[PDB]
């Protein structure tokens, strides 16, 4: 019948498919139009290693997700890379591939990278290459032609457009903008990119180890949030088949994707921006609380929002768990976490 | 270093060995030019090797160095970059793979762009097809105060141009190196040649006095 | 131009389009030319042996503009012979000599 839940409520599923039903090419990526969506580019070739991408699409494609407020995926890269991958997740709703190189400035324009809502770069040549100062080039390379290309027509500068990296080498941190206090001494928490939420390394998860051993139940906690769940059940089937299968929908599996989201809201609209004003981010908490039990702990605020003279630098940084009494300027945003489907 | 008033400075990166080093120097430094007024600062992480140590003490009133890296922003401090006037950057030309020896250039670039944006830059590359990513970086500006000079597509360029006269190769090539005139007796062909091989090219403003006139009576006049 | 210079970094490949008035007028760059000496009229100062002569005449009436001389190896002494490689002399004075068998680099102005 519906088959669209992969016999647990957790995610959606359909029948596989080839390659040629998928691969486009330059023209028809002018002919078809996006809005709103996520690019995935991915340097390597042939005799690199493989790289997980199995887990990335997976709580991208939640049962939490209305099939009318979905996310559309493209991948922009080589195809033989990534014919050695795509065995692995041949069966997710709406994913697309375009050959090429994310170097290629003409390229990105077709897949119309301007009215995005995200990107991602990702390297995998560098766990061969000898010399740290060698590997990662072609990453920041790519994320500067980005910061740097010009539009016309909304949105119009290469500032604008989010961006977030990765990286393997701590210290290239500081090649990553223009306008920063760079410096090798700092460890990674405190340069500015970090915590702009515009870079990312292996590096920061080391410490997990420590607060695993004191706490049994926090490992789960994570991949509960992160990965969306990772019921028993789900595991035990993909150790057994390597390869997620599909059921029909049960009376149980309609109730089982019920599960909370996390997600953003703006001020200068909806009910909340009478609030706006308000100044006091624990009477936002309250009031959030008795209507719709909005759980609210995160602050995300423009950079230059508390100088005096104005300016339009338009990167963002993130305050965790306030007190009670933090003034709050109309423009800027909350996380939030919804309960409903 | 340190920052003296009323003269400038400018500062080198990259493949410093002895042929470089004297070949460069020689240019910069030749008695032909106009009256030169400039001292030069090198940067390098391997410390110079005694060889080297002859030229670098020989000009002792137009010569320093400083060892450290160009990573570094702390090294690129202390070269005093942000009163500076240009950082050439020499490029290995005989390297083994090419594109490790352009990519590095290029992160050096990078680097420099990343301590400050108003500088200028001078540098080289090794394929036309690596060339075009230093038009993404953020602050080149090729209309204002910046520039890059390849060598493939040079070359090539001077074959070719040349292939529709014979020796247009030279006659260009020989333009671009300092040279002073000679004294040769034997009638070979010799003397015929080395009486143009020391020739230059400059630049210079032109006089109020040729505007209103024509541009063959001008070079005519000249 | 700086005009190709974008095109070739956004196509990775040159482009063209049906032409316009404008994109005609274009084409009245200068080229690089090589010019003997037996015929044509400039032949008439053949054995004039002056490189003034030739460059006064040349451009007042062609805008051909010379500045190289192109000679032969062996053509100065006394002996013959039949060599026939050819070296380069670069803006030469007023008063050079020029035997009837030479070649001057120029520049050509129209099209
Ligand atoms: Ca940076
Ligand atoms: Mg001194």
């Amino acid at each position: 019948n519906v088959k669209k839940y992969d016999s647990t409520g957790m995610f959606h599923w359909c029948a596989p498919k080839e390659i040629e039903k998928v691969i486009l090419t330059r023209s028809e990526a002018a002919m078809t139009v996006l809005s709103g969506h996520v690019v995935v580019c991915i340097f390597g070739d042939v005799s690199s290693a493989l790289i997980g991408l199995r887990n990335l699409v997976m709580p991208l494609r939640a049962s939490n997700f209305h099939y009318h407020e979905l996310k559309h995926i493209v991948f922009v890269g080589s195809i033989e890379y990534l014919k050695r991958e795509w065995e692995t997740l041949h069966n997710f709703p709406k994913v697309s591939i375009l050959p090429g190189t994310p170097l290629s400035r003409a390229d990105l324009r077709a897949v119309n990278i301007n009215l995005c809502d995200m990107c991602v770069i990702l390297s995998a040549n560098q766990n061969n290459i000898d010399d740290t100062s060698l590997q990662d080039k072609e990453c920041i390379l790519a994320s500067l032609n980005i910061k740097s290309m010009q539009f016309d027509d909304s949105i119009t500068t290469g500032v604008n457009i989010p961006i977030i990296t990765e990286l393997v080498n701590d210290t290239n941190v500081q090649f990553l903008d223009q306008d920063d206090d760079d410096d090798p001494d700092t460890e990674l928490y405190l340069t500015q990119p970090f915590a702009c939420g515009t870079a990312f390394a292996v590096s920061v998860l080391d410490s997990l180890m420590s607060a695993t051993y004191f706490n049994d139940n926090i490992l789960t906690l994570i991949r509960t949030l992160v990965t969306g769940g990772a019921t028993p059940e789900l595991e035990a089937l993909i150790a057994e088949e390597n390869a997620l299968r599909g059921g029909y929908s049960t009376p149980q599996t309609l109730a089982n994707r019920d599960r909370c989201r996390v997600a953003q809201l703006a001020l200068l609209d909806g009910p909340f921006a009478d609030l706006g004003d308000g100044g006091c981010y624990g009477d936002l908490f309250c009031k959030a609380l008795k209507t719709y039990n909005m759980l609210c702990f995160g602050i995300y605020r423009l950079r230059d929002a508390h100088l005096s003279t104005p300016s339009q630098c338009t990167k963002r940084y993130v305050i965790t768990n306030p007190p009670y009494e933090f003034e709050l300027v109309p423009t800027d945003l909350i996380f939030c976490l919804m309960q409903f489907d | 270093y340190s920052a003296v008033s009323g003269r400038k400075h400018i500062v080198v990166c990259g493949h410093i060995t002895l042929e470089s080093v004297s070949n460069f120097l020689k240019d910069f430094l030749h008695k032909d030019r106009d009256d030169v007024n400039v001292e030069i600062v090198f940067l390098h992480n391997i410390s110079p090797n005694l060889e080297l140590e002859a030229l670098f003490k020989r000009h002792f009133t137009q010569v320093e160095f400083y060892q450290g890296s160009v990573l570094n922003p702390h090294d690129l401090a202390r070269v005093k970059i942000e009163s500076a006037d240009a950082c050439l950057i020499l490029a290995n030309k005989y390297c083994a793979d090419p594109d490790a020896e352009d990519a590095s250039n290029i992160m050096r670039v990078i680097s420099i762009k990343n301590y400050h944006p108003k500088i200028r830059i001078i540098t080289q590359m090794l394929q036309y097809h690596n060339k075009a990513h230093l038009l993404n970086i953020p602050s080149w500006n090729w209309k204002e105060g910046d520039d890059a000079i390849c060598l493939a597509e040079l070359k090539l360029g001077f074959i070719a141009q040349s292939c529709l006269a014979q020796g247009l190769s030279t006659m260009l090539a020989n333009l671009f190196s300092m040279r002073s005139f000679i004294k040769i007796e034997e009638d070979t062909w010799q003397k015929y040649y080395l009486e143009g091989v020391s020739n230059e090219m400059y630049t210079e403003y032109l006089s109020s006095a040729f505007v209103g006139l024509s541009f063959p009576t001008v070079c005519e006049l000249c």
